């Protein structure tokens, strides 16, 4: 989920709108 | 500020700004 996506490897605004409601 | 690894309340606070209105989901183990 977002913390393997963007904590334990570099984020990106694509992966951060995956979890905007 | 998204390109980076955002761990912890940095990744919460980038959630926040981003999504902005829309809200969003902060699931830490899912
Ligand atoms: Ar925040």
């Amino acid at each position: 989920g977002i913390v393997e996506q963007c904590c334990t490897s570099v984020c990106s605004l694509y992966q951060l709108e995956n979890y905007c409601n | 500020f998204v390109n980076q690894h955002l761990c912890g309340s940095h990744l919460v606070e980038a959630l926040y700004l981003v999504c902005g209105e829309r809200g969003f989901f902060y699931t830490p183990k899912a």
